DNA sequence: GTGGTGGATACCTCGTTGTGGTA
DNA sequence: TACCACAACGAGGTACCTCTCCACCAC
RNA sequence: GAGUGGUGGAGAGGUA
């Protein structure tokens, strides 16, 4: 209710939301992929 | 002894002479249901009580009423085996005769208008078996007794609620048996309140305000009266000496000439002695003492006619001036104290905004039904209905007992509703509790919790159903036709039968029966559950209800509870624990008589136990003299202490009476810790019966009690000699002494061969008597599933060594020899039922036939021409048992093949096929063959019945012939079958012969007509499910040998899992050459503290030493005198043993049969808490020519050499539990899927996968295996495209992963979007 | 994936924005929840606007006061009752004007509780004007319908159809919406149409959250119905039941037992579970070895269980790990990956060192076997979750592969010493001669002897010097020193 | 005192030796060995086996007046076992809430 | 068979969070 | 107007296995 | 264009 009122968005940077959504987690092995994807998305 | 008791005399070790036999262990179920169903016209219990408590019932005007006449229960048209097979309730019809008497409205009471009476049929109440089990829908269910809080009043107090103050708040509560509660409580301001059924608080005086009471009655009822008297502008105080206790003097309380107290001085008890020794009454009191007091009664001025002051007003100087000028010379005043009479009711009267009964009733209706537009008649009707309606409030005859005996009264009767003085006295005791005199109640003291059993619950459900049908039939009769209406048209039999069937089928307490073994049945019947309707839950009941209250001593076992979330909510009933009249629990106790315990047995309930002092069973008695020690031990007043040998009142009745049945079956109970003995007494309840039942050598003497009273053996009814014993049935010829002459003199004991249990184990009955062998009444004849000769025999006893063995018994693990498998000591039988139904689609009925398409001779070759497996073909998993096919198109066109298959992992033979049908489909060759075999076996068995019956009735007619006249030579010179044609002159014996021949022909008539009844019931269809045609049921019977993974356990909570089946050469042996069978783990003993297995291992080795010496003497065949001497010396052994057996009364063949029965060991009885001490065990071992410590010197079969230290070896009784590794192991590669979330299923039946839960997701997260977590949440799970690419890629050899958004996340998106909150996936 | 919509006749209130405390309407309109509840219970009227001085804006009136206002003015004001009244009020309320009024009215006095409520309302209004939502949108006019395959309808075995709760809830709201439609085009009396509006409002509040507003409407089987909020939230809601933890394919389960003959990285998988778990790998190897051409022939060749299938399984298993999970997987080391070895039987064999990490006792504990599929997951289960990599627990740098109770009894019995047992005071060349003596039996395990031990001191760098002297020890300690590697001193043993 | 005498009379018992003298050493007793190596159980459990079981507690936080003067070799009587069940059921409900 | 549909139990234990009451 | 009882909502362990039972009405 | 239903939900009991 509060998030719908405020119109929030989630940046998808935690392990719980990346486990819900279904990508690699931003830890362990997947941290290299996540910093690569975030520098690609910042780079264009 | 009996003839079966001479067959094997179990040696005792107990020393206390037991004084009471073990009671009939199923008395609670049978006595409660017999009280529910039995016709009591005087002592109203059950059905007659409910009928008379609802009948009669009149109309709205009163011109017609229904009178109850009588009721009778007919025969069940099916017996219990037929109901178990067919899958239906075993029940009797309830036929009630009922009278309709119509009244006239022309006359004032025109009773003679029209008389009508008939029997109306309503309801089908289910009956009980002989041994306390109900049979519903074919299955055997058991209704567990319930332990709710009894009706009445319970004064309680929560300690530490207002954490700022920490004050105690005593709260009362009136729990009735039926209706609504009534809760009084204080606040931290010490104001009484009323909370009817967890609504808001109300000022507590409003109930008695609604009860037509004014404030004057309130103050004179609750507060004691003090009197001020104004005289010539001074105040005279009438003073009783019981008022100045523990306070400070406001003024100088003096006398006419005596001084007692000073200013600001505490009134002392010596000063009170001075006042009671001078005995003055009137004392003058100054003006400042009045300021603080409160006026009792109203004072209206006589001149102006208005009220100077009402009741409950604070006095002041202007107020006393107004009273003196009005002239009220006598002043009534309340008594206010802080010690014994606190200002509580006065404060609630002050804060109470109501004034009269009208405002009280509209306020209480505004609370009870809020928001409704209130009125006076609705408020008063709901108030009468809420407490003082007989049809809306019942607590009688047990709550009336507890209410009077908690209100310090004497009589145990009264009315079934509350009343004014009753609520007044409850409030009075609450104020006494609040000021200090009295004592609060605890809530788990067993004078408060009451056993509510199956009879009471069934009567309550019958009463609720009858009330609903009474309301319906009154709504019918109030306007319907009077003269031309029979009552069977107006009594709808629907809600009674629906209610009783609902209770016996789907209640909280009618639960499915675990019958792994007779112990499980008996301790599932004697079970005390505290859950269900009216009791607590398995969430909302913390440490208080679970803990062992000290009044559980003797009534409830302390070491038999489940270990799950029901750690104290499921009590088990102790051995000797009976039930009261009202329903409380009670134990037997022996009365002392001037220091002598006379064997008259007084029963003590939970409350009457507390006032006496009770001695303990371990207290010694000197041959019916007195105690030895002057300071005996006792338990008293809720604890334990010491007392004198004359001050006592009662002694224990035995020493088994603390523990229940199951924990009494454990030997050496007094040496196990309570945790591990609880683990053992729960793991004896799960022992699958093995192939040949084998007795325990170390028992407790309760085994014969469990196997007899568990109702699974075939115990004789009248003693006699056996006439013919078979493997299928035993018949017996009765003694002529124990025969009544009206009968024929032959009982028949049919046995149930290889029938499925409720947990798919086997149940059969092998006979234990041979032909030409006399038995007495109460003897055993046929052993049950896990019984050896009428003893309970759950597992097998086997050789045990206690040492580490190359790691293979590491952390509670068991290493089992090969010879345990080779002797097949642990191969159970599992009988499994598979069902096939011919449903009906709307394209034709499904066909059971062998012309199935798409199949060949790799499957159809086991089946017959009819499409049904033979009786006896060994199937394997996945083969067709019943070939069923379904019309696919309209009526090949039967293309879909819906045959049965054996589930993968099930094997074995097909012991029975049973086929049911509906009338409407014509049978086939297989159904005709099954019904022909049933017909022929029914005719065969009932004609054998007729044949032994004509043997008996020909004995009967030869008896009446030799009684009437003397006719012997023509009686035996002529065949016995033509004894109906012989006769003489017509007299009473001739007429008896004609009527007995007519009785024989009528026996033939009921014979052939019950054959025709079973014939038409098997040819005609049974009342099956809606929309089936014929039902074929098969029964597969595997034989489960042991293998690594089958759980095993002794009796003392030493569970294990079999780790290796070593060969006989690798098992350790001893120097004589005998290899040991189980190498247990020695480190299981010293920390878990179950020393019972160590003492039982030593005693088992002693027992086998004696049995081995007897086997040596028999195999050398020494002498019957040497056998008699050795066995007599073996029995007359202990110090002060209870039993005594002399073999001079035993014959030669008797002692030969006894030595043959003892050649496999000498069984021993170690009573729980009367056990065999280690000196007695070492005496037994010295008799056996063994090492006295029990430890022998084992060798090593692996490398030949010697173990360095002596190893303990004996014979512990190992079970085999119901956790079999074949049922446990399950795997899944790719299978079924759910519909909502598209993730795989869950469970071994649906072939589902293991839930990789949240904790395992955190495990992968904190490892960092991100790719493993992603592939475990997308492609191994709910993602259809990714999993299809994954499966295809793995088959092609390349392991690569294309992920995607999971289907459960898409479900969550659709659910929030349908909830109305716009959630979407924003790109970049 | 398709959605439906319901045209509601009357507007209605979303119960989340009425009963999720604080309701956001009770803080939006600055009115108490009791008054808004009495409006939506259809028991009282509120004027929207009034030109007279008697009726101020947002003044709640009872029905008697309502009809008194009708006989007094009747024309100038407008007092309505129900969700359309609060919908019109939400339309008429000006967000920027009232937040400016709040910002000018805050700064005069600063009392704590009223200042808190005022800054709560300013955060609400600023969040609304930031997000661009409308305050009118809290009132539902078009109620959406879930896709039909997420409230599915599969029957029972006997043809009787057992639905979900949502079909019943939607049936109730659709039937009462049709009856309200019939009464609006019939132009019913106002008491009847407001009673049916009450019942529609209660039905849609039940649909959005059953056990929330009042009496939860129970199902046909004497149980409360499951709403959309009860299908989302919970210990068995969608999140914590099917999103965080999923049931998974490629997974077995069995009773555990003890394998002392293993090594640190091995577990004994049964034949049957391994043949089931590695089934598509077996299909792939069968098609690669030219024996299988189609999927049906591969399926039936596995389900016939030939010796070529057993050989192919023995080749597939070779150095391909499996994850032996145990639940309750409390700490991090509850999942470890082992290279499986094939056994017959039906029970997973563990090492005895890892059953301290698992807190396993072999008295009937069951464990799961999860397979990794991809190359990334096999390399993660070899290089991260192997049993030989989590030696030390992450709670303390002290190892978790400690011997436990039986190895401990054996090593204690090895390294303890008696006084004059058998052959004490001998002199031995080393562990080889000492163990030859003990296995021959000429000297017991507790004789105090002298031995020559060539222990290896490791220096400051990684070089290994060899020193040699005579130590006065036990025969058992001399035998254990043969096991102890090169690099440790002797006072260890 | 009973626990101290028990641990002494368990620890130093293999005294029958020779070849120096009648020497006193640490014992090869099996219960003491399995408790002394750190294998299974500790001195409290050994005391409960051999010495004195001690003062068990009522569920209300109190201490019972009379202790369990027996142990798990001589075997308890009825009253000491009924006392012990208080601590047993308190432990096994403590595990559920814990 | 095919649309229609409204009433006679109580028996957790904290622990935050919001609300009318009153010195 | 700042403390304050009082009321209302919102938590309460993971994994597994076996069994039974499922809305009334109705011209 | 080529076989097929429990999960759903309740209640009761059990294992670690
Ligand atoms: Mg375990």
């Amino acid at each position: 209710t509060e998030a719908a009122v405020a119109g929030k968005r989630d940046e998808l940077r935690g392990l719980k939301e990346n486990v819900i959504v279904g990508r690699l987690i931003p830890a362990g092995t997947g941290y290299a992929y996540h910093q690569d994807r975030m520098r690609r998305r910042a780079a264009g | 002894y009996s003839y079966t008791e001479k067959k094997r005399i179990r040696k005792d070790f107990g020393k206390r002479p037991q004084v009471l036999d073990v009671p009939y262990l199923l008395s609670i179920q049978l006595d409660s249901f017999q009280k529910f169903i039995e016709q009591d016209p005087e002592g109203q219990y059950g059905l007659e009580a409910a009928f008379r408590s609802v009948f009669p019932i009149q109309s709205y005007s009163g011109n017609s009423e229904l009178q109850y006449v009588s009721y009778r229960l007919g025969e069940p048209v099916f017996d219990v085996q037929e109901c178990q097979i067919r899958g239906v309730t075993y029940s009797a019809p309830l036929r009630v005769k009922l009278r309709l008497v119509i009244y006239e409205r022309e006359a004032p009471e025109g009773t003679v208008k029209d008389i009508k009476e008939q029997e109306v049929y309503m309801g089908e109440i289910p009956l009980m078996t002989d041994n306390g089990t109900f049979v519903i829908n074919g299955t055997e269910r058991v209704i567990v007794s319930q332990l709710h809080r009894s009706p009445g009043v319970f004064f309680d107090s929560d300690k530490g609620k207002t954490h700022s103050s920490g004050k105690v708040l005593y709260n009362a509560r009136i729990i009735p048996y039926r209706g609504s509660w009534l809760d009084f409580e204080f606040d931290p301001k010490d104001n009484l309140f009323v909370r009817i059924d967890r609504r808001r608080k109300l000022p507590a005086t409003i109930i008695l305000r609604a009860l037509n009471y004014t404030t004057e009655q309130i103050l004179d009822l609750f507060f004691e009266k003090v009197i001020f008297e104004i005289r010539d502008n001074k105040l005279q105080m009438e003073l009783v000496p019981e008022r100045l206790r523990g306070e400070t003097a406001s003024f100088d309380i003096e006398a006419n000439g005596k001084v007692y107290v000073e200013k600001g001085r505490r009134i002392t008890a010596r000063h009170i002695r001075q006042l009671e020794k001078d005995d003055v009454k009137l004392i003058e009191v100054p003006v400042e003492y009045i300021a603080g007091k409160v006026v009792a009664k109203d004072y209206i001025d006589e001149s102006t006619g208005e009220l100077i002051c009402a009741a409950n007003m604070e006095l002041s100087l202007d107020l006393l001036a107004k009273l003196s000028q009005s002239g009220h010379k006598r002043i009534e005043t309340l008594f206010t104290n802080d010690l014994d009479h606190g200002p509580y009711i006065s404060e609630t009267l002050r804060v109470d905004p109501t004034n009269d009964r009208l405002s009280a009733l509209v306020e209480i209706y505004r609370m009870m039904r809020p928001g409704e537009p209130p009125t006076r008649e609705a408020a008063e009707s709901l108030f009468e209905n809420l407490f003082f309606s007989e049809d809306r409030y019942d607590l009688s005859a047990v709550g009336r007992m507890k209410f009077n005996r908690s209100l310090l009264r004497e009589e145990i009767e009264g009315s079934g509703i509350l009343s004014k003085d009753d609520i007044i006295d409850v409030m009075k005791k609450l104020i006494d509790i609040r000021n200090g005199k009295g004592e609060v109640d605890d809530i788990d003291h067993l004078g408060n919790r009451r056993i509510r059993s199956v009879g009471e619950m069934a009567e309550n459900q019958f009463r609720v159903g009858l009330v609903r049908v009474e309301r319906a039939v009154k709504e019918r009769l109030s306007l319907g036709d009077l003269d031309t209406l029979m009552p069977q048209d107006m009594i709808n039999a629907k809600p009674i039968s629906a209610a009783v069937k609902e209770f016996f089928g789907s209640s909280q307490l009618s639960q499915f029966m675990d019958q792994n073994n007779p112990l499980s049945e008996i301790t599932h019947k004697r079970r005390i559950s505290a859950l269900g309707p009216g009791g607590l839950t398995r969430e909302r009941a913390g440490f208080e209800v679970r803990d062992v209250h000290p009044t559980h001593y003797g009534r409830v076992c302390p070491i038999e509870t489940p270990e799950g979330p029901n750690i104290g909510l499921i009590n088990s009933l102790s051995v000797y624990a009976q039930t009261n009249e009202y329903g409380f629990l009670e134990t037997p106790y022996r009365k002392v008589t001037d220091g002598v315990v006379t064997d008259e047995i007084h029963y003590l309930s939970a409350i009457e136990e507390g006032n006496y002092v009770i001695a303990q069973a371990n207290s010694n008695l000197d041959e019916e003299g007195h105690f030895v020690e002057d300071l005996v031990t006792c338990r008293s007043k809720g604890e334990s202490s010491l007392f004198s040998r004359d001050q006592v009142d009662y002694m224990d009745v035995s020493t088994q009476q603390v523990v229940s049945v199951g924990a009494s079956l454990i030997p050496f109970l007094e040496h196990d810790d309570a945790n591990r003995a609880l683990m053992g007494a729960n793991m004896q309840r799960q022992a699958v019966p093995t192939l040949r039942a084998d007795k325990p050598l170390v028992g407790t003497g309760m085994e014969r009690a469990v196997a007899v009273d568990s109702g699974v053996t075939a115990v004789a009814k009248r003693g006699g000699v056996v006439q013919y014993v078979d493997a299928s049935r035993i018949v017996i010829k009765v003694n002529e002494d124990e025969m009544y002459p009206g009968e024929a003199g032959i009982d028949i004991y049919n046995l149930t061969k290889y029938t499925r249990s409720n947990q798919n184990t086997c149940i059969n009955q092998m006979p234990c008597v041979s032909l030409g062998e006399p038995v007495e009444r109460g003897d055993v004849l046929a052993d049950g599933p896990s019984t050896d000769l009428g003893e309970l025999a759950l597992g097998q006893n086997m050789r045990v060594a206690f040492m580490p063995w190359n790691g293979y018994n590491f952390e509670d693990s068991i290493l089992v020899s090969e010879r345990v498998v080779q002797e097949d000591r642990f191969t159970t039988i599992h009988i499994q039922e598979l069902a096939c139904v011919s449903r009906d689609t709307k394209l034709g009925p499904e066909e059971i036939t062998a012309d199935i398409p798409n199949v060949g001779e790799a499957a159809l070759s086991k089946l017959d021409e009819s499409g049904i497996v033979y009786i006896g073909a060994e199937v394997t998993g996945g083969d067709i048992l019943v070939g069923k096919v379904t019309p696919k198109g309209e009526t090949a066109s039967d293309v879909k093949d819906s045959s049965l298959r054996v589930p993968n992992g099930v094997s074995g033979t097909v012991i029975d096929v049973q086929v049911f049908t509906r009338d409407g489909v014509e049978k086939d060759k297989r159904a005709l063959e099954i019904e022909e075999m049933q017909l022929k076996q029914a005719k065969k068995d009932l004609s054998e019945e007729l044949q032994i019956l004509e043997a008996g009735l020909f004995s009967r007619i030869r008896a009446v012939l030799v009684a009437g006249g003397v006719e012997a030579e023509k009686l035996d010179k002529l065949p016995r079958d033509r004894w109906l044609e012989l006769g003489l002159t017509d007299e009473e014996k001739q007429n008896q012969l004609e009527q007995l021949a007519e009785q024989y022909d009528e026996l033939k008539h009921e014979f052939e007509k019950k054959l025709e009844a079973k014939r038409r019931k098997i040819t005609q269809g049974d009342d099956l499910a809606p929309g089936v045609l014929k039902i074929v049921k098969v029964y597969l019977a595997v034989k489960r040998r042991i293998q690594p993974g089958d759980k095993m356990a002794g009796r003392h909570g030493n569970k294990g899992v079999i780790s290796k089946i070593n060969p006989i050469e690798d098992m350790p042996y001893d120097e004589n050459g005998t290899p040991v069978d189980i190498v247990l783990n020695p480190l299981g003993v010293p920390s878990r503290m179950n020393i019972g297995q160590i003492l039982e291992t030593h005693l088992g080795m002693a027992a086998k030493g004696i049995g081995d010496k007897i086997n040596a003497m028999l195999k050398q065949q020494q002498e019957v005198a040497k056998l008699r001497e050795f066995i007599q010396r073996a029995y007359d052994l202990g110090a002060d043993v209870r039993q005594k057996v002399d073999l001079s009364t035993f014959s030669d063949e008797e002692v030969m049969r006894l030595a043959e029965n003892l050649r496999k060991g000498m069984p021993i009885a170690t009573p729980v808490f009367d056990g065999a001490k280690e000196a007695e065990i070492k005496e037994l071992l010295k008799l056996g020519d063994l090492p006295t410590s029990g430890q022998i010197r084992l060798y090593d079969g692996r490398t030949g050499e010697q173990f360095e230290r002596p190893v303990t070896v004996g014979y512990m009784y190992m079970l085999k539990l119901n956790h079999l590794v074949d049922d446990k192991m399950h795997a899944r590669s790719t299978g079924s899927y759910s519909l909502v979330t598209q993730q795989p299923l869950g469970g071994k039946a649906q072939f589902g996968g293991q839930r990789f839960g949240e904790m395992e997701v955190w495990a992968l997260e904190a490892y960092g295996a991100a790719y493993t977590l992603q592939e475990m949440l997308t492609v191994k799970s709910d993602d259809v495209n990714g999993r299809t690419k994954m499966y295809k890629n793995i088959v092609d050899g390349n392991h690569q992963m294309e992920p995607g958004m999971p289907e459960s996340f898409n479900v969550l998106l659709k659910e929030i979007r349908s909830l109305g909150i716009n959630i979407e996936l924003e790109d970049e | 994936e398709r959605m439906g919509h319901i045209e509601l006749a009357s507007p209605t209130a979303h119960i989340w924005f009425l009963k999720s405390l604080p309701s956001r309407i009770g803080l939006l309109l600055d009115m108490p929840l009791r008054d808004i509840e009495r409006v939506l219970y259809f028991e009282s009227y509120v004027v929207i606007e009034g030109g007279m001085t008697n009726l101020e804006r947002q003044q709640i009136l009872t029905e008697e006061q309502y009809l008194d206002a009708l006989e007094e003015f009747g024309d100038e004001f407008d007092a309505k009752m129900g969700a359309e009244a609060i919908q019109a009020l939400l339309k008429s309320m000006d967000l920027e004007q009232e937040c400016e009024q709040l910002r000018e009215e805050l700064n005069e006095t600063n009392s704590e509780t009223k200042r808190k409520k005022l800054t709560k309302r300013i955060k609400l209004l600023e969040a609304f004007v930031q997000s661009g939502n409308k305050p009118e949108w809290m009132i539902l006019t078009v109620l959406p319908v879930l896709p039909p395959d997420l409230r599915p309808l599969v029957p029972l075995d006997g043809g009787r159809f057992a639905t979900s709760d949502l079909n019943d809830l939607y049936r109730r709201v659709i039937n009462r919406n049709n009856r309200l439609k019939r009464l609006l085009d019939l132009a019913a009396p106002d008491i009847i149409v407001r009673n049916e509006k009450r019942m529609l409002q209660e039905a849609v509040d039940a649909l959005l959250d059953n056990g929330r507003r009042g009496r939860a409407i129970t199902g046909s089987n004497k149980r409360p119905l499951k709403s959309l909020a009860d299908m989302i939230k919970g210990k068995q809601g969608r999140f914590r039941q099917n999103l965080l933890g999923k049931r998974v394919d490629y997974s077995g389960r069995s009773v555990i037992t003890v394998g002392p003959y293993l090594r640190l990285h091995q577990c004994g998988l049964p034949k049957k579970m391994a043949l089931e778990l590695f089934k598509p790998f077996i299909y792939g190897k069968l098609e690669l070895r030219g024996l299988a051409t189609t999927i049906k022939a591969a399926k039936k060749m596995v389900e016939r269980e030939e010796a070529v299938v057993w050989d192919i399984l023995d080749e597939v298993i070779r150095e391909h790990p499996v994850l032996l999970n145990r639940a309750p997987t409390l700490h991090r080391l509850g999942i470890q990956a082992f290279e499986p070895v094939l056994i017959e039987g039906k029970a997973i064999q563990l090492h005895p060192l890892v059953c301290a990490a698992y807190n396993a006792d072999f008295d009937g504990d069951q464990m799961a076997v999860h397979v990794p599929l991809t190359l990334e997951a096999q390399l993660e289960a070899r290089a991260l979750m192997m049993s030989t990599n989590n030696i030390l627990s992450p709670a303390n740098g002290e190892p978790i592969i400690v011997p436990s109770q039986d190895v401990v009894l054996g090593l204690y019995y090895m390294t303890r010493d008696c006084v004059n047992a058998k052959g004490e005071g001998m002199v031995l060349t080393g562990p080889k001669e000492a163990e030859r003596l003990y296995r021959s039996g000429l000297a017991s395990l507790h004789a105090r002897v002298k031995v020559r031990i060539t222990e290896y001191e490791k220096d400051a760098n990684g070089e290994l010097v060899a020193k040699t002297s005579l130590k006065d020890t036990t025969v058992g300690r001399a035998i254990l020193w043969m096991i102890v590697p090169k690099g440790l001193p002797y006072s260890i043993v | 005192r009973v626990s101290k005498a028990m641990m002494d009379n368990l620890q130093t018992e293999t005294v029958i030796n020779r070849d120096g003298q009648e020497e006193k050493q640490v014992s090869f007793n099996s219960i003491y060995m399995m408790a002394d190596s750190g294998a299974r159980g500790s001195a409290a459990q050994i005391r409960q086996l051999a010495g004195m079981r001690g003062l068990m507690a009522k569920p209300d936080g109190s201490i019972i007046e009379t202790p369990i003067t027996a142990n798990f070799r001589e075997g308890l009587n009825v009253l000491q076992y009924f006392i012990s069940t208080h601590g047993a059921r308190k432990g096994l409900a403590d595990t559920a809430l814990k």
